[PDB]
């Protein structure tokens, strides 16, 4: 297990950890959340009690370093740094829990939440998307934008997402125009999945990276990448089939984590209903097409 | 974005542009089997590819054989259509190219946009407008030329005649479109109409009869009453 200690938390504000969240008073003594499950990603999160405007915060995975957070005055937020002196910090962090200033990852035994929704998502993958190389951590939040969205502006701010548009002609063969366009298997299976992505496990990781950003941070491009991948595959007469049952698994459990009252802005009722009912796939994803009609039949 | 009545003079300006219709692209006859079970036999159709400011037709005619052995042949259309306007339009010289492609149907958008990823900096458009095109083959040298049709050929034409001679493309559209609503709402008065007094014919050459400045306009006159009436005919008023 590890620990991400904080500074102070001079701001009132709202953290998130993974799935979990607990508010922190203005100057309340804070010092940061330990029993961090190795073996995942993990992310960590922010909105300020007087802004809940721009949500933002932290991919980061505990083998890489010791990561602690502080509060910058200047730039006005909770940064996320790393502490090369390991000294320094397991004296720092062994002070703070003898002092029980920190909130412990409230895993239940149980839950296999995270795991599922971080299966194929790796730091090394999350690092090429979001660049800032001299961090081994990211920072994302909910108004940077995609390669995709700044080509239709600031690149060093982007999202690095493979870039997925159906009418195009990485997608489309010339002389096989209807064929490719109502059946997208080749720019599935050749292009996206051989030449760009290298195996469906980066494919999946990135598709449950633009998921996770989608859905803790609002980020509207994330959601529009998510929502591409899905259709990609849903639109595919020939797919592995291992890749649909593993599809099928990783959107039950983006759907039954989502927050109920976020459906409407999350969702995008033209891909889901084509998904579940009109495509190639449309028998194909049992358990997301069950959780959907009992939590979301309005969408449909 | 679509063209309608607010931006309708663009089509006369110098900006080469082309309506595109299918609705006479996939054509068949609906018959009963000697098991009494439907059928459906195709016949010959046709692409109507139009300048409307010069009235240069681009006729592609559709053989039958086309759809051998094909499935789904109402969406095989949309695609052939496009398949046909983009090397229609490969085939033209680049100062030739259309800068637009209006499509009368919303549904030939995706084929043609598809078939022209190679040309994007041509535009491709829908219209509100309901126009009368599907009643081309109204016109007798236009079906007599798909109907004798033994194999795919492209026929050019000028559904214009000369008219440009005398009149603008402005007028020269507007007396065509309202001919060819005549024909749609009724072929066989429209048709009546055209050719009532024998002493007006149709050059070899032309589609539609000499007539002169003031029979134009005692014909038109003549469209715009069928065209009222069929109104009423229709909804009794
Ligand atoms: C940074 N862009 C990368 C793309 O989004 C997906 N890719 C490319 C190679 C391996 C991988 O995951």
């Amino acid at each position: 297990m590890n620990t991400v200690p904080f500074t102070s938390a001079p701001i009132e504000v709202t953290i998130g950890i993974d799935q979990y969240s607990f508010n922190v008073k203005e100057n309340q003594p804070f010092h940061g959340i330990k029993d961090i499950p190795i073996g995942h990603v993990h992310v960590i999160h922010f909105q300020h009690a007087d802004n809940s405007s721009m949500r933002y915060g932290y991919w980061f995975d505990c083998r890489m370093g010791n990561f602690y957070i502080q509060y910058d005055p200047k730039d006005g937020l909770y940064k996320m740094m790393e502490e090369r002196d390991g000294a320094k910090f397991e004296n720092i962090v062994h002070n703070f829990k003898e002092r029980q200033m920190m909130v412990s990852y409230p895993k239940i035994d149980e839950d296999d939440t995270w795991y599922n929704l971080t299966e194929f998502v790796q730091m090394d993958k999350i690092r090429k998307i979001v660049r800032k190389d001299e961090n081994q951590f990211s920072y994302v939040d909910s108004s940077m934008t995609t390669v995709q969205e700044n080509e239709l502006s600031d690149p060093a701010h982007s999202l690095n997402y493979t870039v997925i548009n159906f009418k195009s002609r990485e997608a489309i063969r010339p002389g096989h125009e209807m064929e490719d366009f109502l059946d997208k298997s080749y720019y599935l299976n050749t292009v996206m999945l051989q030449g760009i992505f290298k195996n469906s496990s980066n494919y999946f990781g990135e598709l449950q990276f633009a998921f996770l950003n989608a859905m803790f941070f609002g980020n509207y491009g994330s959601s529009l990448q998510w929502h591409a991948m899905i259709e990609l595959i849903c639109s595919s007469a020939t797919v592995p089939k291992h890749m649909l049952d593993k599809l099928d698994e990783i959107l039950y459990y983006q759907i039954k984590t989502l927050p109920e009252q976020y459906s409407d802005i999350l969702l995008n009722e033209r891909v889901w209903n084509i998904c579940l009912y009109s495509s190639f796939q449309k028998n194909s994803l049992h358990n997301t097409e069950k959780i959907m009609e009992n939590k979301y039949p309005e969408l449909l | 974005g679509a063209m309608n009545s607010s931006n309708y003079a663009e089509l006369f300006n110098n900006d080469i542009k082309l309506f595109v219709d299918d609705t006479n692209v996939y054509r068949v006859t609906v018959h009963k089997t000697f098991e009494g079970n439907v059928a459906t036999k195709a016949i010959n159709g046709c692409i109507f590819t139009l300048n409307p400011k010069t009235g240069h037709l681009f006729l592609k005619i559709i053989h039958t054989s086309v759809w051998a052995g094909q499935k789904r042949l109402s969406q095989l259309a949309k695609w052939k259509t496009a398949e046909e306007v983009s090397a229609l339009v490969r085939s033209l010289p680049k100062e030739e190219q259309p800068k637009q492609i209006i499509v009368t149907r919303k549904a030939m958008l995706d084929p043609l946009e598809v078939h022209m990823l190679d040309f994007p900096n041509i535009a491709i458009r829908p219209t509100e407008l309901r126009l009368p095109f599907s009643a081309a083959m109204s016109i007798d040298k236009l079906s007599d030329v798909v109907m004798k049709a033994t194999e795919p050929q492209m026929v050019l034409f000028n559904i214009y005649d000369d008219w440009l001679d005398r009149i603008s493309s402005y007028t020269a559209f507007s007396r065509l479109t309202l001919l060819l609503r005549a024909l749609k709402t009724n072929e066989e008065s429209a048709k009546m109409i055209l050719l009532s007094d024998p002493t007006i014919t149709i050059k070899s050459y032309h589609l539609w009869p000499s007539f002169t400045d003031e029979q134009w306009i005692t014909i038109e006159s003549q469209m715009r009453d069928l065209i009222l009436t069929e109104y009423g005919r229709k909804y009794n008023v």
